């Protein structure tokens, strides 16, 4: 039995894609995203009048066994030295594995960091984060 | 054995 | 054998564990049930209701 | 005043649910004592108590 | 109150599972996913009113012989006390309060008010259903009467409505005193058949959930847990063996008992006295 | 046996409720609430003379399970873009199962963040955080 | 929906271990890495359509005695609930949603529109694939038929998709009601032979990775996890031993029922009552 | 046997009152307790010569499972809007079970902030915490 | 045998004395003590040249459960409310079992911070902090 | 069976070399990077606009047994004392395990810090982080 009335997203059910390639051996991705909302105060009341939303942020992170080839420092998107001034932005798509249906868009990628952590008991982790112009979802 | 737990009918 | 006999026992007929060939003895909290109160058909218990 | 809604775009409503409705439009937008809902079959009535007025 | 998990899962079950097993679509939903003759079979046999099969319930340790095509074994399991409130005083009361109930009524004209009439003395109104009353409408509660003003809802004279409320005991004061536990009952669907120990599960599953929503387990036995265990003979050695699958269901609820309290202070009085050292 | 005069509210016992539809697959609430209280002192004792109320402030935060439908961004009370700044306040309704009777609401919620978590062995998480202008209880 | 896993895998299982079993090279594939005569010996004697040998697969409990030279056997094992939802509220629904269904359909021109017909009423169409429909395009469904407008598509007169849907029930608002459930099923191929056992591990294991794909535990019964225990004797005391490696599959579902609302409210109404005090 | 000698208070042996009511379903009390004691240094020594107390502080913190009736919103104490700026102070005893003797009076309690918690395998749970005037025993 | 040319103090070792009597049911005694040690750095080298001492400060801390009777409420060394402004310091002896003999003693104890701690499933606990003049020990 | 196609870096896989010596017993390599990325904001939308990596960072951290001989302080690498000035610049290579071949290069070394614990039932360990001016890798 196979119904679509209930059903949650699972490890098994999302690929993810970067310039039309699935990202093999992916353990996690991490969306966060923030709209700075401050809250407007005024003589008269303690009471918050209004909301507004002044700022926009996100970030995308994502962590990774480190392949023998095809690497994000081997793929091109990661950076090691001074060629990050060379990377255009790109966009990391989340899609759903049955129907090949784009579940979230990441416009916009820039990596802040990335990091690889070799270790004795333990496959090798690689681990990047990007900041991100915007993301969308199209149905 | 015995027919205890499942009894069926006499043949006629 | 000892079954509470209900509603639905009633219209249905009680179906017995064993295979009845004959009654020896029969009662109730009432006392004794008469042979004209019940009926076994087809390995089922029939009472008065 | 009116303000109504119609076409099923609601699940397991209940006369307390459509009372605070209310009072988040009226408060948004007169007391919570002073409104009465019944609800029957399809329908909801909403009454409003008003104060006309009286000559001394 | 103290509770009995076992006998509050016996006298729920077996009026649900009756009033499936008279209903036939419901099993067809229920089996839906089983094989088509698995589910054919179990619906010709156990299900609807001509049912020549039947499925019993009772307690484990019986002196009899059961129906063992088709029988559900209820059988009280362990359990903990798990929260403690500070001098275990669950709660207080001004006014002794009983069990909650839901009655169905009617209302009334009398005396241009409106009454709901209630089988026992209201300790608490919870809800009138469909109904919430203005200030102006005058809501008023004297022993087992609900009464409310007639003049503008003339149009309700004889509305029908649900009441929720709960009984009174007696006008005292005192402390509710008491512990949570979490205590377990095993259920077990014997039969002989296989195909039917898998559908008495099925089924079993179904009428918990159904469960869930009930004012029993909401006011008391909350937080149902359920395990299951593997399918397995329970008897080895007769003519044929006989099959199960356990289920466990965990209930939170509460044991507690009212402390009444005689002592009432009705008035302080003053008094000066001087000394003169 | 089902008594009145001592009850909880538990996980079972509450639905929540947005714009007249029960959320799905809700995981928790938390509401959190501050007055800025704050204590008067003066020259000759050590001893807090008064306490003011001086700024309201509180936030409700919901965990989700990200279902393939009816998301919070596919309800439309998320957003992952510009678009946040078309969305007008919404209320949350925490509501009694069983007698549909209204516990407690939060008036004017608007997001200050919204995020989602892949990860490979577990099923996907939403998670929202909103600033609300008050909270009311109605009985 | 309530569900029965084991029910599901034998379903499953016995198509896709017949197809790979007919198809050699699949099977030249899957033993690349087991010794030679191994594999040859393997695929003599159980592969291809000539294979005089079959292997099977059934429930364990049977009455009858079973292909001992290779048998899957499927054992139903235990399970418990882990996740529930506030108010147990697993969904809800404006229209009674049935089974997932994928199925091949052809465009046709009807009266200047393309329409594809499916077998059962669409209760909710998820993707037809390859196509994007602008809004020019006009997309709309009606019943059990998807129409789609001619003008600019005149090309693909004929053209053929799949249609991924789900079927309806009815009309009829509702609450799905439940919790998630994760439950152990175990399989073991049984063979008097210990390479025939080794062989049947690897293709078993070959089938649950394909089986990870589809739809109905992609919909249902995720997050797929397998353990496998040694190799040991089953049997042990007849002419000769009979051999198995278990393995067991445990899968996180939902367990759910249908609460249908039927409450409905289409109209308020509004009045002004006068208090004269 | 029973002996005064040595003994100890426990989560039993202590009633939690406001307003003469006791407070049922209560978890746990915390307060605590400052008082800003300063030392005193000057030229000609690294030892402090003298400590003074210059800023007395305390908090009572109040954890309850959220009764159905009868919660701190219910009774009046807490408060979820404005309506805290109409609140008055109000007195927590803790006292002796057995003897129904005050064990410790905290005086002018005013609340800092209000939480629930609502979560899905578990009991809902009250949060509260006041700043009050000062603290008192009598014997 | 016993020997005393290896031995450990150990929690049944020590008794903790104010005033002449022990302190009974002390759960943990914690002191801590710093000097305010400076490095002194120049132009003509990265090496620290020289270290100083420049301000001496300790506290002693007390855990205890909360008894019926001689609490430190009641014994008078904790304080309450506004009568922490009458307490004259107090000295306190950590003492060898064996031999009665002076381990370590702190001077001149004034009160930082008082807590208690109300808990259902636990006894009461007392934890109160002192700062200090001095500490020293005699042979 | 050995195929390339899938395949990950393990702590058995993974020589770490320093002037071509391979350095004995290593448990971990730990090697972080950050650009600085800052967003660009402007008067007219909350958006970002724009990203620029604006300084680039770097670290490498190595903890290791402390061998009787051949530590860093043996084999110079580390400094314990002034002569840190006197220590040049050092690249640090990891390097595939069978092919001998460079996986990346972190070049210009300079040590941060230099650790070692003494613990009576454990292996005593060294541990070292270094700043470098870049990495890269060769393919």
């Amino acid at each position: 039995a196979s119904e679509a009335k209930q059903t949650v997203h699972t490890g098994n059910t999302v690929l993810l894609m970067i310039k039309g390639k699935p990202v093999g051996r992916a353990q996690s991705a991490s969306g966060q995203r923030e709209y700075g909302t401050t809250g407007v105060y005024e003589i008269g009341s303690i009471m918050p009048q209004e909301h507004v939303y002044l700022r926009y942020e996100g970030t995308i992170t994502v962590e990774r066994l480190r392949m023998k080839k095809e690497n994000f420092a081997d793929l091109g998107y990661a950076s090691l030295g001074e060629e990050i001034l060379k990377k255009d932005i790109i966009d990391i798509l989340v899609v759903d594995n049955l129907t090949k249906q784009v579940i979230i868009s990441y416009h916009g990628c820039s990596a802040n960091n990335y990091n690889e952590t070799w270790q004795t008991n333990e496959i090798v982790t690689e681990e990047i984060e990007f900041s991100y112009l915007t993301a969308s979802d199209k149905a | 054995k015995r027919e205890d737990v499942i009894v069926l009918q006499d043949p006629y | 054998m000892i079954y509470f006999v209900n509603k639905d026992r009633i219209k249905k007929g009680i179906p017995l564990y064993y295979d009845v060939k004959e009654i020896t003895y029969i009662a109730t909290q009432d006392g004794t049930v008469y042979e004209e109160d019940y009926e076994i058909k087809n390995n089922r218990l029939y009472l008065n209701e | 005043l009116e303000d109504q809604f119609i076409g099923t775009r609601t699940i397991n409503t209940s006369a307390s649910i459509i009372k605070d409705f209310i009072q988040s439009y009226l408060g948004r937008k007169f007391p919570a004592e002073d409104v009465q809902v019944i609800v029957e079959g399809n329908e909801a009535r909403i009454s409003m108590t008003v104060y006309p007025i009286r000559s001394f | 109150a103290i509770t009995s998990v076992d006998s509050y899962l016996l006298s729920e079950i077996k009026p649900r599972l009756n009033t499936v097993l008279e209903n036939c679509y419901i099993i067809d939903e229920v089996l839906k996913d089983f094989d088509y003759q698995t589910r054919e079979s179990f619906k010709e046999a156990f299900c609807g009113k001509n049912a020549q099969h039947e499925v019993t319930v009772g307690f484990n340790f019986p002196k009899f012989k059961n129906n063992y095509e088709a029988h559900y074994l209820i059988q009280l399991g362990q359990g903990q006390e798990t929260k403690n409130s500070l001098g275990s005083i669950q709660s207080s009361y001004f006014e002794a309060t009983g069990d909650t109930l839901v009655e169905s009524s009617t209302a009334i004209r009398e005396d241009d008010k409106l009454v709901f009439t209630v089988s026992k003395p209201i300790g608490e109104l919870i809800k009138v259903e469909d109904i919430e009353f203005a200030k102006y409408d005058n809501l008023q509660v004297e022993g087992n009467k609900v009464s409310f003003k007639y003049q503008t809802n003339e149009d309700y004279e004889n509305y029908n409505a649900n009441i929720i409320f709960t009984e009174k005991k007696n006008d005292s004061k005192g402390l509710v005193k008491g512990f949570t536990v979490e205590e377990q009952v095993t259920v077990v669907g014997l039969s002989f058949n296989v195909d039917v120990a898998r559908c008495l599960d099925a089924v079993l599953k179904m009428i918990l959930i159904s469960m869930r929503d009930s004012i029993e387990e909401q006011q008391t036995f909350q937080l149902q847990n359920l395990s299951f265990g593997d399918i397995a003979p329970i008897i080895e050695d007769g003519d044929s063996m006989i099959f199960g699958r356990p289920t466990i269901i965990k209930y939170t609820s509460s044991l507690d008992l009212d402390y009444t309290i005689t002592q009432d202070i009705n008035k302080l009085t003053f008094k000066e006295r001087k000394d003169w050292k």
